[PDB]
């Protein structure tokens, strides 16, 4: 069982951190897409300029 | 995004240096103590017929 108990629990952290990296990249295309908002909103404004 | 594969391509790929040279370490000598006692038990082993 401890032996059982160990190696499954070796995939799961080695899962968690496949998971992991993936976020990352969610993450951070996200905390770029935010950047691309405040891009539209001044755009646009640039745009409304009379 | 190339870093992030190249991080992921490292995460992958690379051991943990240090764990597995202390681990490989620990099974090693471990491994050579049992050899010199191989050894001497051979002398052990012969001496007593005489």
């Amino acid at each position: 069982r401890l032996e059982y108990e160990i190696k499954t629990l070796e995939q799961v952290k080695e899962s968690t951190s496949r998971a992991q990296e993936m976020t990352q990249n969610s993450m951070k295309a996200l905390q770029d897409m935010v950047k691309l908002l405040e891009d539209f909103k001044v755009k646009v404004t640039q745009a409304a300029s009379d | 995004l190339s870093v992030n594969v190249q991080s992921i391509k490292s995460n992958v790929i690379d051991v943990d240096y240090g764990e597995a040279m202390m681990n490989l370490m620990q099974v090693q000598l471990a491994y050579q103590a049992s050899l010199k006692a191989s050894t001497t038990i051979s002398q052990l082993s012969l001496l007593n017929y005489m």
